[PDB]
């Protein structure tokens, strides 16, 4: 989310299970760069 | 050549030289304020 932050949560399953679970915070800082679009890294 | 030459110069640092000609090393310290997160802070005055 926009400054940018990142919540993350990492669960196996066995094309998503169909339930809820809340997010823990991972990343928090502001950097200046405005965010519009994104693509990942492979 | 004449009226021409090359800007920079060397500082003929000597132990023998008065002081207002030793050198001096400067560090100066800018402190800058961004938006970026702050990083940069001071030791925090806790207690028992």
């Amino acid at each position: 989310k926009n400054y940018f932050k990142i919540y993350s949560k990492h669960t196996p399953i066995n094309d998503l299970p169909q339930g809820f679970s809340a997010l823990e915070p991972l990343v928090d800082l502001p950097i200046g760069i405005n965010i519009t679009r994104f693509q990942t890294l492979l | 050549g004449f009226n021409c030459y090359f800007p920079l110069q060397s500082y003929g640092f000597q132990p023998t030289n008065g002081v207002g000609y030793q050198p001096y090393r400067v560090v100066v310290l800018s402190f800058e304020l961004l938006h970026a997160p702050a990083t940069v802070c001071g030791p925090k005055k806790s207690t028992n």
